[PDB]
């Protein structure tokens, strides 16, 4: 799963 | 004489895999007479060669500013690797060495809490929303605000304050027009910290 | 359950004798059912009674926020006196105690340097001016910008970054219209720090 | 002598 900030990729696990 | 600053990368840059973090080595008060500056870079004592060399720029007293920027890998920084800038100039007795790396210690995740406008706050044309953050380590953190997938830039965040248990805390205030709050729009403070799952969490608040 | 924050006073407030510094004790997640919060204040273990008690305000989940603000004396804080907020609530196993005071250690004064716009910066409609600050301790500092005795608010300052020698550093960027810079107006970054003579110094820069 | 910031009193020695 991935975190997104304002349509921009933060980080994945 | 010539003076050296070595800046760490923006916390947002190191925590967002889509951004490119960089350490910046700034030399100021470089004389017109001896203007050449030679940069050497080292990652954990091992020299690297990909650093970018910006052209010099005029400063006050017949001096130049010279800058050199080195891209770092997210995981290198996060793993605690030490970055070293070595600055050499003819006017320097010896070369100058600066060392930067992420603080060592057990990462602790931030606890985030939101504060809706007070009764008084609601009488103004502009209301403020607050986001309280504590318990985090290291102090490197990014706090931004959004509504409806759009940035909200009218905010101010305090520098992290050292807590007596070794962790850090802060607060952030966003000011928005009252009409936007009245309308029912959700507002969020987004917190990026190394010790968060996927480096990201979000608290929201809207009119009740 | 109920969660406590104790914020130090703004550095500007403690360094400017005309301002009134205050420590703020914030309690959040106070239940509707057990809403009474009792604050006790102590300055170096000695209880004081002048604290102000703000009325409670609605929060998310049938909770209240309650705040208590205590005025401190400039010299008390600067001398390193310890401030303690004791929070008591019926839903609390024991009372909660938070302790804040200025960091201990030999005060070191900041070194300030200014950076005029680069050649590229000068092609834009808005130029940025930079102020580099290093060597200071403790990390408590205030950086603001002025021109012609008027505030300049379009700036951003980084949190202080820990240096390997124990002191701190940062930078601050002011963005102004190029026409104002072209005209010849002087711009200043004003630095307030405990270890400065009279807590104040100023570097200036203008078009050459 | 006294330091002033934007017409406001900072500190005196």
């Amino acid at each position: 799963d991935c975190a997104w900030h304002l349509g921009e990729l933060v980080w994945c696990t | 004489g010539p003076s050296v600053f070595l800046f760490p990368p923006k916390p947002k840059d190191t925590l967002m895999i889509s951004r490119t973090p960089e350490v910046t080595c700034v030399v100021v008060d470089v004389s017109h007479e001896d203007p050449e500056v030679k940069f050497n870079w080292y990652v954990d004592g091992v020299e690297v060669h990909n650093a970018k060399t910006k052209p010099r720029e005029e400063q006050y007293n017949s001096t130049y500013r010279v800058v050199s920027v080195l891209t770092v890998l997210h995981q290198d920084w996060l793993n605690g690797k030490e970055y070293k800038c070595k600055v050499s100039n003819k006017a320097l007795p010896a070369p100058i060495e600066k060392t930067i790396s992420k603080a060592k210690g057990q990462p602790r995740e931030p606890q985030v809490y939101t504060l809706p406008p007070s009764r008084e706050e609601m009488t103004k044309n502009q209301v403020s929303l607050t986001c309280l953050v504590k318990g985090f380590y290291p102090s490197d953190i990014a706090v931004e605000w959004e509504s409806n997938g759009q940035p909200e830039n009218n905010y101010d965040t305090t520098p992290p304050v050292l807590d007596s248990d070794g962790s850090f805390f802060l607060y952030s205030d966003l000011t928005v027009d009252k009409s936007r709050w009245q309308q029912g729009n959700v507002f969020s403070c987004s917190v990026m910290h190394e010790a968060l799952h996927n480096h990201y969490t979000q608290k929201s608040l809207s009119l009740s």
